[PDB]
């Protein structure tokens, strides 16, 4: 996560807010209005990378490179 | 209409090979000897509940059964899974 007050402030009212990884579409609807004047008040961008360490085939891997295989 | 499920609906719980072993696991399974509901093409595909999950089957040779539909309300007001099995391929 990182500060985004340079991009996500003007104000910017698009940021409506309200089980693990639940999504949802009186009611609890509330929104921001970010202005560059806002410091904890400022917009921050976040990416949460969640890693599926299941036993299935691997499909995202780091920048590592293979050797030849060696046996016995 | 109903009939006995016997043993049906056992599936590989995880993608790990194991052999000659009695592995014990907690998961969603069709209970042994439980009643299945049974249905026919003679004027029979209403919206069933799905509950925790569905075992399904058909006995076939005509291949007139060609897909499945799922969701909460099935009416564009949510995204709805369609599975098809047409000609040779599963298509989703
Ligand atoms: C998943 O779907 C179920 C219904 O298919 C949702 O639970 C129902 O929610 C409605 C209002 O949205 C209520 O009137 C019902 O009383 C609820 N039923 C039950 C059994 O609780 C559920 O909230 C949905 N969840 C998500 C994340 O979409
Ligand atoms: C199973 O179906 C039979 C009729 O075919 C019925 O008598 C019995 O009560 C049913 N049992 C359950 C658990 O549904
Ligand atoms: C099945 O239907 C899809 C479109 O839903 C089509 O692209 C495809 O040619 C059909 N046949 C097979 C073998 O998938």
């Amino acid at each position: 996560a990182w500060n985004s007050n340079n991009l996500d402030s003007k104000g910017n009212y698009n940021y409506l807010y309200r089980k693990p990884f639940e999504r949802d579409i009186y009611f609890p609807l509330q929104s921001y209005g970010f202005q560059p004047t806002n410091v904890g008040y400022q917009p921050y961008r976040v990416v949460v990378l969640s890693f599926e360490l299941l036993h299935a085939p691997a499909t995202v891997c780091g920048p590592k490179k293979s050797t030849n295989l060696v046996k016995n | 209409a109903y009939t006995n499920s016997f043993t049906r609906g056992v599936y590989y719980p995880d993608k790990v090979f194991r052999s000659s072993v009695l592995h014990s696991t907690q998961d969603l399974f069709l209970p042994f000897f439980s009643n299945v509901t049974w249905f026919h093409a003679i004027h029979d595909n209403p919206v069933l509940p799905f509950n925790d999950g569905v075992y399904f089957a058909s006995t076939e040779k005509s291949n007139i059964i060609r897909g499945w539909i799922f969701g909460t309300t099935l009416d564009s007001k949510t995204q709805s899974l369609l599975i098809v099995n047409n000609a040779t391929n599963v298509v989703i």
